[PDB]
């Protein structure tokens, strides 16, 4: 999955 | 500054945990006085009205429950009259006067039903060979009033159906639908529904113009006559389900009145008491502690010392699978236990993930000391949102002012992400000036990052990482770093802190604990900090440590073991770096 920061 | 445990803690002490609760049921809409005192007003005015809250709040449940508690005027009878062979109206007569109506004609002094009487007068004068009103409703009292919950809102559902007896058909042929059964009352629609049915518009029709048209099938048709519409209409939604409907101008002039409930209420005694009765109303044999515990996982799920979630069915949710594990009994154990297994669920990619990081498959540091590098900390995008380390290394070379996010360019970076790197670049140039233009190139690279990244979270990191590139100074790899910073190199707050910060704690237990292991945050997180029963004994153990900090150069003096100032310190380091980096560029 995409990540946040 | 260095947060001790006791700083971190921040659960509710527990006494008397197996003494079962006994409290009174909190009145509906407890700790949402904007959405209740909004709705008093649509009821006072007869406004139509919708509520808007996110998902699981209880919207439905707590609506139905204070409209219970509502009296209104017994409802009119209702019925469809014809005033034609292929025409019929919509009448109201006072209640229980239809059945004297429907048996003088039942045959062949009711002043309201006069144009249908008119009508009702030829076989005699033809031998001329479907009369007979047909009752909708009636009910025996407006208290309650009538309350329509039509969550399905297709167009016979909301306007009745004709049926057809072969094909002829008749007023008696005509069912009602939601519309007509909340006359003198409550209609209560979803506003999903309204748009994924396509019901919008004939519901304005309704609404605006009073047309209620039975659903027919494509022979002949009776028309039937528009009528005064007497409900009210409470539409439910999320703030996303309403901005469909928000663009429509129509949909502001019939819904007047918003009444939105807030995601969270203040954690308060008073709330966790009225969450407590609320429970033992749904059936729940809670404890004191199953009560608590449950009350601090509402404040967790905030992300929030002194708020706790309002979302009234998750933590019912929670709650019945808690009852599972103590056998019927919501105990502060059963609570924990079942906060630990929806985790160990879901585990599955941290296993996975800690697992390659053991295997030396995702190359991680949390010991010693390096270079232009940093553990930062990421959030995965699937629920339940697992925090995680990741690598981050800054590399310096003479060169002409550039700052290179590897991962922006390479398309993984997303637009928050590019502005944060703009930023630290900002901050860079204007703070080190002596040599003209920056003498460097810099790049930053998420090591073994292969997906996409987006937020400012990375700024500190990224900015420590730059400054230790630049002036060769190792820095300890057992504290991982999160933050977002500004153009003058203030630390601003992240999201998703708890994860973050558990997420490397994980790490290092798999990795084995050093006893020095950390994270460095925002000074300004402090209030979101809620941190699992695990890490805060370590803290305590002295296993784990966190700082907060709210400078950048805050957070490179704990990192580099060392002070900006008393020249031996890292500024004096830094300018060197730029001096050897300007002189390898010029000369």
């Amino acid at each position: 999955a995409p990540e946040a920061v | 500054m260095r947060l001790s445990y006791e700083a971190l803690e921040w659960r509710t002490p527990i006494e008397n945990s197996t003494e079962p609760v006994s409290l009174p049921p909190p009145p509906p809409f407890f700790g949402q006085e904007r959405a209740r005192e909004a709705l008093e007003l649509a009821i006072r005015g007869g406004f139509h009205a919708y509520l808007v809250g996110p998902p699981s709040l209880g919207k439905h449940e707590a609506l139905l429950a204070y409209l219970s508690t509502q009296s209104v005027e017994t409802p009119p009878d209702l019925l469809y009259v014809p005033l034609s062979e292929r025409k019929v109206a919509v009448l109201t007569l006072p209640s229980g006067q239809e059945i004297h109506l429907a048996e003088a004609v039942e045959g062949l002094r009711f002043p309201q039903a006069r144009a249908y009487l008119e009508a009702l007068r030829r076989y005699a004068e033809t031998g001329e060979p479907q009369w007979r009103p047909n009752l909708l409703t009636s009910s025996s009292s407006g208290t309650p009033p009538p309350i329509v919950y039509e969550p399905y809102a297709t167009a016979p559902r909301l306007f009745g159906r004709l049926d057809y007896l072969v094909w002829s058909t008749n007023v008696s042929l005509i069912r009602p639908g939601a519309v007509h059964r909340a006359q003198g009352g409550y209609l209560i629609l979803d506003a999903l529904s309204l748009k994924r049915e396509g019901t919008w518009e004939a519901f304005k029709r309704a609404l605006r113009n009073g047309q209620v048209e039975p659903v027919t099938e494509p022979p002949a048709g009776l028309e039937v006559e528009p009528f005064p519409i007497q409900m009210q209409v409470i539409l439910v939604g999320t703030p996303e389900a309403f901005e469909g409907l928000e663009e429509d101008p129509a949909f502001s002039e019939l819904f007047r009145i918003r009444a939105e409930f807030s995601p969270t209420l203040p954690a308060s005694p008073e709330n966790c008491t009225a969450l407590g009765g609320w429970l033992l109303a749904q059936g729940f044999q809670l404890t004191q502690g199953g009560l608590t515990r449950l009350y601090d996982e509402a404040r967790r799920m905030a992300e929030q010392r002194d708020r706790m979630d309002a979302r009234l069915v998750e933590i019912r949710a929670l709650a019945e699978e808690a009852a599972v594990l103590g056998g019927g009994l919501l105990t502060a154990e059963s609570v924990e236990q079942a906060i630990a297994a929806r985790e160990h669920r879901s585990f599955l990619s941290e296993e996975e993930f800690l697992r390659a990081v053991q295997e030396g498959v995702i190359r991680l540091r949390t010991t010693g000391r390096a270079v232009g590098e940093v553990n930062s900390l990421v959030v995965v995008e699937a629920a339940p949102y697992w925090g995680r380390p990741a690598r981050l290394t800054a590399r310096a070379a003479p060169g002409r002012d550039h700052l290179i996010s590897i991962d922006r360019e390479a398309g993984l970076g997303g637009q928050i992400f590019h502005k944060a790197v703009l930023t630290l670049a900002g901050y860079l140039r204007s703070r080190y000036i002596e040599h003209g233009s920056l003498p460097v190139t810099i790049s930053l690279a998420f090591e073994q990052n292969y997906v996409s990244i987006e937020g400012a979270s990375a700024g500190l990191a990224e900015l420590v990482a730059a400054l230790s590139a630049i002036g060769n100074l190792p820095l300890r790899q057992d504290l991982a770093v999160t933050g977002a910073v500004d153009q003058t190199g203030k630390v601003l707050a992240v999201g998703a802190i708890n994860a973050k910060v558990e997420g490397f704690f994980r790490v290092c237990k798999a990795l084995g604990l050093s006893g020095t292991q950390g994270v460095i945050l925002p000074e300004a997180n402090l209030a979101n900090l809620t941190l699992r029963a695990e890490v805060l004994e370590a803290v305590r153990a002295g296993q784990f440590h966190i700082y907060a900090v709210e400078t950048a150069e805050q957070a490179l003096e704990i990192l580099a073991g060392a002070r900006m100032e008393g020249f031996r310190g890292l500024q004096e380091k830094i300018r060197a770096g730029l001096e050897a980096f300007a002189r390898l560029e010029e000369g």
